């Protein structure tokens, strides 16, 4: 999931934008 | 270390500001 | 003034500690 | 809901509690 | 400048990019 | 109160997480 | 990991605080 | 509203970057 | 206390390190 | 790497939170 | 110290509320 | 610059003032 995606490499805001509800 | 623990900080509060209104789920390692 | 936004930041945070590994939703108003 | 609540005065530990899934 | 936009109502993430180099 | 301050702490947050690589200048 | 990228959100709230009026200027690498 | 309670998350970082590690003690109020 | 000087106005860092051990 | 700062910094958020009107004491070495 | 403690290993709420006054 | 000096170590504050405007 977001952690392990986010966490090891950075995640872009259009990535971190797929978590939202 | 502690260091995932940390990250999942700071990605909560990127979260908070990308989600906005929309909101979001979080949970640590799923 | 942006009151409220200032406040859900620091809400996400207390929620990330105290709910950890059971994690938590977080959607303003509502 | 938890804004309602929390931003307009202080949520104790126990009622943050709440707001966990 | 982005103290007076965005302190006095929410800026979104394209506002926000204004101020960036 | 100091809230103009605090709202500029949280500014600078977002603008590190936007503005990525090509950075900011914050005054 | 992201740790270079933790830490830089650290330093921007710490250049923040110490540079006060005079501000500053954020750009990784150089 | 809870600015007050704001304010001191942030009071207490600024306190932790400068005290380094002499260390300190906080209260809210006293 | 701190809250009062410094939730009031604005600490500067030699203000703040009154309150260090 | 500065990762002892790091989360120290997490650290005394967590306790101010925590601790609330009780307060806390923070000092790194002990 | 809770640097030891807390530093190396995940402290819970309950082991945070140990370095509370 | 910064994080490579200041995340390899830790910078006192006259150090980041170095990196002020
Ligand atoms: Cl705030
Ligand atoms: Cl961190
Ligand atoms: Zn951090
Ligand atoms: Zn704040």
């Amino acid at each position: 999931g977001i952690v392990e995606q986010c966490c090891t490499s950075i995640c872009s805001l259009y990535q971190l934008e797929n978590y939202c509800n | 270390f502690v260091n995932q623990h940390l990250c999942g900080s700071h990605l909560v509060e990127a979260l908070y500001l990308v989600c906005g209104e929309r909101g979001f789920f979080y949970v640590p390692g799923a």
